């Protein structure tokens, strides 16, 4: 035998293995994990070389975004490191539902509204929607109580906003009880009954410091975070034992 | 070692047990008591498989096979060497599944997020549990187990089927199967519209949603909409597993002929016989 | 729970839009009409549809390959209408059984067969060019066409590339729903095993693959609907939390993440990757291999097992053994 | 559409192959039954007296028999083929030695052919060995027979349908289908494989690359042969009862060694004992057999594996008379 020799005669087979093997390589670490690299890098405290060159997208309705954006995250005065290990949670300064950290945090969206392909706002509710009814079968919420996770009525339902885009109901408005303010609650957290609307994510007083909207009749994306985060907020926040184990 | 959106969202709370003592990050990854229990789960496993290999022919981890036990030991204890191994291994194969399934949930409840993930990964949990333990308690010998080798593996479907003459014939995998098919196919259709919409290219404008529902409406007369594609797809992905369960349960407990016999209930009904 | 992730409690109804294509926009046939039970788990609306020529084409094209394939079955049981129902499964439309070569069949032993390939292939052709026009008419990249040309390859090699480059019709895939089944068995007989293919590997490693990223996709989009997450046009172009609260899911499980827009490129990817592995397996087979156990057993990648029964000598090989 | 377990299982590879048998009892009872009919070995005679072959007028097989044993084979013959017609089936009562009853001539053949079963095919039949009641089961026409075209029933007592019957066109693939074990593959394997030695069933390459002068346009052997292989395999499954394990690792079908079980090996001679039965006792018997016996092709009825074994891996669970009756072989 001879040092050097390999058990291998080459066949065109096994030519196409190796370079069937080089081609699934080359697309997931150099094409497909750069893509994946778009949003959120470089990264921070308290990469670099496999990063590309920013993207460029021409907006439907105008204008261009290039990702990912420069605008700076706000809700960092509203947190503070419990400890110097970098692994450890971080601890809110203030009431999180309020200040919109954690689990209550809005992306820094756009204070633009989303639009409908022939440029018309595309979230509005019924009373600007004439053209678009409820389905003959289903409960019209408008009229009926919203019952928060107390057991206690929060509010009357308004108004519904639909998607225009896409023939979708998004939003329920409601009255607020004991002040002269609406809110929006995503229809996600919303539980519709014959008789009622129940809502798990809040307690009846929470109701009060729902996100407000600059204007009555149309809505921003940043709004629509804003509105959307602070529920989910609820589910851990709403009450003391919420965000403790069940252990 | 942060996402530049991520600082705001790394807050205390959402654990299923621990509180807080478990409540930390090593890197990117998110720890928990079930992260704890995946990495003794998998140090276990990995261990018993280095054992094994190591009193086994060869190192070459693609020849590597640790094999359920002889039929004859039934349901009983195996000797480590003749199928015990595959036994302790198949316990902390299970213990590092169902760790990492309850982890994404702490995750999930964290981000004030639905716990679909997790409840989608039980699927396949389900049907390696059919495969493992369910169909062997049912014939009464764990050697009914497909054995931990890369291709060793394959070698078990392989005579598996043709105990029944054609597994093709048979009709959970004739489900199994066209799921798969459906679900590889939608995946397609739903990644290349995504794409085709933000990138038509020719610094030309991204689209919206009513070109997404247009599209499909021209091409085949319906579209079912963003959010539903996505129900869609968990549903068709879920259905390879959940329809296929019924075929690999049925051949042996419920079934000993072929698979093709089986469809006599059809062509020997006698009005047409 | 989110009730919305399972079914539309409150189903909208609105006036239908319709968006103007640089062409066809009065080849759109059919008023649309509402369905209540769709509008539960999908859109309600069903129609209208997009007709030209391409569409046309293509059926009248299949219409003519089933034809082709439903007489020829019909044939199989004398035109018994009760038998033909019942033997349904059973019946098919075959290749070529003895050797012509790359010789055009007779009628009864292949001709109708290779008729029928003509008439599907056409079909296929034609539906491609409905797939991509329609994409290029509304302002689309044409990523589906693509895809959708992988799948199409790989049917032409099971169909006739693969017996053009072995110089047999006999290797077609006949037409019927078990005939079609019984093909695969003979196809990984004749080549020695296809689970020793290492393409057949890759195929289902993307197949499999498939299964774990709509179900992980699918699951992820329902579980931030909440927040919007389904809008994945603007959650690209303006990065909401829901993508956000997406992204940090996966890196704090895994310990990485995509986008919402690369996620698709992942999909895409592995979805082709199903078809092109597929088409380069049937490529190499009879080509360039003949048994694919024994091409891995020459180069040391195939396991062997201790006897259980006693090793069993070939009885062609002993001594005085008849033919 | 079920069966209800238990099931029975066996093993015939290493652990984690899944390589076995896998039974329903009561299909296992019932066969069990079938089988038991076997009549007893009669009680045994000493040999007194001169051989038949000075005594009796026209013996050309059984002439070293002795007068009582000689008259002990014909009793058990007549249980085993013709219980119900007696003697009176092969023989003139007024002339014994007169062979103007066809069933006479062909006795006489299918004791030649039953002897030469168990002495030149010791390498399928063993020891276990066989009489005439493994095929025939207590009637002139044996239950499971093939004609040079697929009939239904498989067996010849149950009484065909209008669409089973051969000349019914529109049933020829349901005919086929029950051959092959309900599959849709389109080969008679019988015809094909089993009525002479013409083919080959081995179809898979015995190298890695394709050999150059046998694999490319009119030199190469079609598709169509992988199909037919296929389908005697349904077929051979089927008529023992059992699936492609009990004789192969589906690892690799075209190899031997630790690939195959011993009872692929017994097959292998099983496949050559068919073949000589059929080709040199079974398809000449038509020159001697009335019209309403043959095909209609004018061909005799032929032995297939299911002929023996009638669904069980051995037949008649490896019940034997070999000791019992040594005129039907082994003959030194
Ligand atoms: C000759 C043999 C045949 C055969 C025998 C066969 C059998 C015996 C069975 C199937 C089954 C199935 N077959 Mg199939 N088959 C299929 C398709 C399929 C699948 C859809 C289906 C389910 C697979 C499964 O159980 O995965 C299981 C996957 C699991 C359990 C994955 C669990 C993952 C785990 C939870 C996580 C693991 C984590 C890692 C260890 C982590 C490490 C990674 C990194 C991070 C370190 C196709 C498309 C074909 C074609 C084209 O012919 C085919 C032909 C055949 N099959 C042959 C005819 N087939 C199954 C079925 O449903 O039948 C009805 C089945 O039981
Ligand atoms: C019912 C039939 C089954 C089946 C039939 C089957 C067939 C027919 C084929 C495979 C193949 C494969 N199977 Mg297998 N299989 C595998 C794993 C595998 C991989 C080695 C490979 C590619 C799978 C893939 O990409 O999926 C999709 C997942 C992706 C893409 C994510 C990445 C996963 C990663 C590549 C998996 C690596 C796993 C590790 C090698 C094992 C863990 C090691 C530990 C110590 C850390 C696991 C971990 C399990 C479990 C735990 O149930 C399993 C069950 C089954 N397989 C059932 C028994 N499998 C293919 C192969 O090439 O094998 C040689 C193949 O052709
Ligand atoms: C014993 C038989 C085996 C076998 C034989 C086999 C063969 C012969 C081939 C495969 C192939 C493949 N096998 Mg496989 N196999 C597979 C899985 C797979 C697939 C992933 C892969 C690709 C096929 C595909 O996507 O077709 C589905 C997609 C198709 C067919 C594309 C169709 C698109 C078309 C445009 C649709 C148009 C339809 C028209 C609208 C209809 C009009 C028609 C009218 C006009 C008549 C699994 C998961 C298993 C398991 C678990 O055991 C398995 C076992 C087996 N396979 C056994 C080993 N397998 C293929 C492969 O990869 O080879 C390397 C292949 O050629
Ligand atoms: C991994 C990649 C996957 C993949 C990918 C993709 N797949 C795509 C695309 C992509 C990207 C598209 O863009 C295209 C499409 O548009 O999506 C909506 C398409 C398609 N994939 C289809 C089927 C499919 N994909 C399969 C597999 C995979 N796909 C793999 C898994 C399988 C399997 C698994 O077998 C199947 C069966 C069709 C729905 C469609 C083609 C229609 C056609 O080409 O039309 C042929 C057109 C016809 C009109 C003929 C049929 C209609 C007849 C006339 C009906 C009437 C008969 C009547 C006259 C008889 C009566 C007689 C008498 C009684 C009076
Ligand atoms: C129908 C539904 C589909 C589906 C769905 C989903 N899939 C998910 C999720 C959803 C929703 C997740 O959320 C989760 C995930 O995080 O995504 C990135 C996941 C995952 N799917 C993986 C593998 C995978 N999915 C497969 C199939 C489907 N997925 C089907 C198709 C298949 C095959 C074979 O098809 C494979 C191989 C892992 C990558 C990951 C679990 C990691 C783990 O559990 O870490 C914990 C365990 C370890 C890190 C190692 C454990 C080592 C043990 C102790 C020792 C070895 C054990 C032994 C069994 C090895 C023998 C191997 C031998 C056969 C060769
Ligand atoms: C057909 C299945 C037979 C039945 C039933 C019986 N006999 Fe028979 N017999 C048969 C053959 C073919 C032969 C010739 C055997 C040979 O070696 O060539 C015989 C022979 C006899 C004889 C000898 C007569 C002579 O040649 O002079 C006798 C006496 C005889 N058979 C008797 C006999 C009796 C009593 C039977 C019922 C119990 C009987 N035979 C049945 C074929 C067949
Ligand atoms: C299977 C391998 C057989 C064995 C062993 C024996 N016989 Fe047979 N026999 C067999 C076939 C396929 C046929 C043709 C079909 C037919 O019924 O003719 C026969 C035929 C006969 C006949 C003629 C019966 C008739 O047509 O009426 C006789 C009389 C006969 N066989 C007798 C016989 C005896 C005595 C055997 C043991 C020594 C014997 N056969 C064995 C198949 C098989
Ligand atoms: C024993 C009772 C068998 C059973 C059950 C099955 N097979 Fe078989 N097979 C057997 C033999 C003795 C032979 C060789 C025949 C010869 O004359 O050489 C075969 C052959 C095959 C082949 C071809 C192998 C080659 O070298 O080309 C194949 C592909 C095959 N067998 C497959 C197969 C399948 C799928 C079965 C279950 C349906 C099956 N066989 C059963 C013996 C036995
Ligand atoms: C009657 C003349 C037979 C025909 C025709 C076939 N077989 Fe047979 N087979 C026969 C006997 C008497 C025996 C028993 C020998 C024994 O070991 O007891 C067998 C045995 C087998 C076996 C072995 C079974 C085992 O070891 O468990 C096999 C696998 C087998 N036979 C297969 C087989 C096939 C495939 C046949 C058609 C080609 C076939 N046999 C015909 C009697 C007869
Ligand atoms: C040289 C000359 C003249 C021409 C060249 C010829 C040429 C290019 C030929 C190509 C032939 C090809 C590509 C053949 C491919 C054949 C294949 C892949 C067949 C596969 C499957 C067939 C199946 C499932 C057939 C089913 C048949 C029926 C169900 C009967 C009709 C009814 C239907 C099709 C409706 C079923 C619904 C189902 C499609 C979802
Ligand atoms: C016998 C031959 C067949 C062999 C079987 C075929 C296996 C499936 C094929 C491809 C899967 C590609 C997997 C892609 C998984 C992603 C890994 C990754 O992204 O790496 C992370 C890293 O941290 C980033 O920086
Ligand atoms: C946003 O994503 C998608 C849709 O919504 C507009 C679809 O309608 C469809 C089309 C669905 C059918 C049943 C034609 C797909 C594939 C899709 O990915
Ligand atoms: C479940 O089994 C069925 C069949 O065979 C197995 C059919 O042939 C048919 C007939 C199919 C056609 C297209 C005539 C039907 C409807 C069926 O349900
Ligand atoms: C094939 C029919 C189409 C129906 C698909 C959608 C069904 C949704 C209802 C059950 C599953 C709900 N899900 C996916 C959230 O678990
Ligand atoms: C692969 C061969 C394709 C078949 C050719 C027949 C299809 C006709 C297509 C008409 C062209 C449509 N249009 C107007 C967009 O050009
Ligand atoms: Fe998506």
């Amino acid at each position: 035998m001879y040092h050097g020799a390999l058990a291998q005669h080459l066949d065109i087979a096994q030519l196409v293995w190796y370079a069937q093997w080089l081609v699934i390589w080359t697309v997931v670490l150099l094409y497909l994990r750069r893509e994946d690299r778009r949003e959120g890098y470089p990264l921070v405290e308290p990469q670099v070389y496999e990063l590309p060159y920013p993207k460029t997208f021409v907006l439907p309705h105008g204008g261009t975004v290039t990702v990912p954006r420069r605008r700076p995250e706000t809700r960092e005065l509203k947190l503070a490191q419990t400890d110097g290990f970098e692994g450890a949670p971080l601890q809110p300064t203030g009431n999180p539902l309020v200040d919109a950290v954690g689990p209550a945090s809005y992306a820094e969206r756009a204070e633009v509204v989303d639009a409908t392909v022939d440029g018309k706002a595309k979230i509005v509710p019924l009373r600007v929607a004439t053209d678009f009814s409820i389905a003959e079968g289903d409960v019209d919420p408008r009229g009926l109580p919203v019952v928060a996770a107390d057991g206690v009525e929060a509010g009357t339902v308004t108004d519904l906003w639909v998607d225009r885009s896409e023939h979708y109901f998004r939003y329920l408005e409601l009255s607020v009880a004991g002040s002269a303010r609406t809110a929006l609650i995503p229809l996600g957290f919303c539980d519709v009954k014959k008789d009622k609307i129940v809502v798990t994510s809040i307690l009846s007083e929470q109701f009060a410091n729902v996100p407000r909207l600059q204007s009555r009749d149309q809505i921003t994306l940043r709004e629509e975070d804003k509105v959307s985060a602070y529920y989910a907020g609820g589910l851990l926040y709403a009450t003391p034992e919420r965000a403790e184990s069940l252990l | 070692a942060l996402l530049s959106f991520e600082r705001k969202y790394r807050v205390r709370g959402g654990t299923l047990i621990g509180g807080d003592l478990f409540d930390f990050w090593v890197g990117p990854y998110f720890v928990g008591f079930f992260g704890v229990s995946a990495i003794f789960f998998i140090f276990l496993g990995v261990s018993l498989i280095g054992y094994a290999a190591s009193q086994g022919p060869t190192w070459d981890p693609f020849a590597i096979s640790i094999n359920p036990p002889d039929l004859k030991y039934g349901l009983g204890a195996a000797p480590l060497l003749e199928g015990g191994f595959w036994q302790a291994i198949t316990v902390c194969a299970l213990g590092a599944f169902i760790s990492w399934m309850l982890r994404e949930v702490e995750i999930s409840r964290k981000l004030g997020i639905g716990w679909h993930v997790p409840l989608a990964f039980c699927v396949p949990i389900f049907m390696f549990c059919v495969l493992q333990v369910f169909r062997p308690l049912l014939l009464g010998s764990w050697g009914h187990a497909f054995p931990y080798g890369i291709l060793s593996h394959l070698d078990w479907v392989n005579n598996f089927g043709y105990q029944y003459l054609n597994w093709h014939y048979n009709p959970g995998h004739m489900s199994s199967v066209s799921f798969l098919f459906v679900n590889a196919m939608a995946l397609g259709l739903h990644g290349g519209l995504i794409l085709s919409v933000a990138n038509p290219g020719d610094g030309d404008k991204v689209k919206t949603a009513e070109h997404e529902n247009q599209y499909f409406r021209d091409v085949v007369g319906y579209s079912i909409g963003a959010l539903s594609i996505h129900r869609l797809g968990l549903f068709l992905a879920s259905n390879i597993f959940l329809t296929g369960a019924f075929g690999t349960i049925a051949s042996g407990p419920f079934w000993t002929r072929g698979w093709p016999e089986w469809w006599g209930w059809w062509l020997d009904i006698p009005f047409w016989s | 729970a989110d009730y919305q992730t399972i079914y539309t409690q409150i189903q909208a109804r609105g006036p239908h839009i319709t968006v103007s294509g640089e062409w066809g926009d009065n080849d759109r046939v059919g008023k649309p009409f509402y369905s209540y039970w769709l509008g539960k788990i999908g859109d309600a609306q069903i129609g209208p549809i997009y007709l030209g020529a391409s569409g046309i084409a293509a059926f009248a094209f299949g219409s003519t390959a089933i034809l082709i394939i439903l007489f020829n079955m019909a044939a199989e049981v004398h035109f018994d209408p009760l038998q033909f129902f019942r033997q349904f499964f059973w019946l098919g439309l075959y290749p070529p059984k003895a050797q012509y070569g790359m010789g055009i069949p007779p009628l009864h032993d292949g001709g109708w067969w290779l008729m029928a390939g003509l008439f599907m292939t056409l079909s296929l052709g034609s539906w491609w060019i409905r797939v991509y026009s329609r994409a290029r008419a509304l302002g689309l990249g044409t990523h589906i066409a693509w895809n959708f040309a992988a799948a199409i390859f790989f049917v032409l090699c099971i169909g006739c590339i693969h017996p053009t480059l072995v110089g047999s019709w006999s290797e077609g895939v006949p037409f019927g729903i078990w005939p079609h089944i019984d093909w695969l068995t003979a196809f990984s007989i004749r080549y020695g095993n296809f689970y020793y293919c290492p393409w057949h590997g890759f195929s289902i490693g993307f197949a499999y693959g498939c299964g774990l990223l709509f179900a992980a996709h699918g699951a992820t989009i329902l579980a931030v609907a909440r927040f919007g997450g389904d809008r994945e046009i603007e959650q690209i172009t303006d990065r909401g939390t829901a993508v956000e609260r997406a992204a940090l899911f996966w890196r704090w499980t895994i310990g990485f993440n995509a986008t919402i827009e690369s996620v698709h490129r992942w999909g895409w990817f592995f979805s082709l990757m199903v078809m092109v592995s597929a088409s380069v397996g049937i490529l190499l087979t009879g080509t360039f291999v003949d048994n694919w156990y024994l091409w891995c057993v020459k180069h040391g990648a195939a396991p062997d097992y201790p006897a259980y029964l006693p090793a069993t000598p070939d009885p062609a090989s002993l001594p005085g053994a008849p033919k | 559409c079920f069966e209800p377990p238990p099931a029975t299982t066996t093993q015939t590879g290493f652990r984690g192959l899944s390589m076995g048998e896998v039974l329903h009892p009561a299909t296992v009872k019932a066969k069990k039954e079938r089988d038991a009919q076997y009549p007893p070995a009669l009680a045994a005679v000493k040999a007194e007296g001169p051989p038949v072959s000075q005594v009796y007028k026209n013996v050309k097989v059984l002439g070293n028999l002795t007068e009582a044993e000689f008259l002990r084979t014909m009793t058990a013959i007549t249980e085993w083929v013709s219980p119900q017609e007696g003697c009176t089936y092969c023989h003139d009562e007024n002339n014994l030695a007169s062979e103007a009853k066809y069933p006479y001539v062909v006795a006489r053949r299918m004791l030649e052919m039953t002897r030469a079963i168990n002495t030149n095919w010791t390498q399928h039949v063993a020891q276990t060995g066989v009489t005439c009641y493994t095929c025939h089961r207590g009637t002139p026409l044996p239950p499971y027979v093939r004609y040079l075209e697929p009939t239904l029933p498989l067996n010849n007592r149950e009484t065909p349908t209008h669409v089973e019957r051969v000349e019914t066109r529109s049933g020829y693939v349901v005919r086929l289908a029950k051959y092959t074990a309900y599959s849709a593959l389109n080969y008679d394997p019988f015809t094909m494989f089993l009525a002479n030695d013409k083919r080959q069933v081995r179809v898979v390459p015995q190298t890695a690359l394709p050999l150059v002068g046998v694999s490319r346009g009119k030199e190469r052997r079609p598709l169509s042969d992988a199909y037919a292989t296929f389908a005697l395999m349904m077929s051979i499954s089927d008529s023992l009862g059992t699936n492609c394990t009990f004789c192969h690792n589906a690892q690799t079908f075209e190899s031997w060694g630790k690939k195959s079980t011993p009872q692929r090996a017994i097959a292998w001679w099983g496949i050559r004992m068919v073949r000589d039965l059929n080709m040199n006792y079974l398809a000449p018997l038509n020159a001697s057999l009335p019209a309403s016996r043959l095909g209609r092709q004018g061909e005799a009825p032929q032995a297939d594996c299911r002929t023996c074994h009638q669904g069980v891996t051995k037949p008649l669970f490896g019940a034997s008379r070999l000791k019992d009756y040594p005129e039907l072989g082994p003959i030194k």
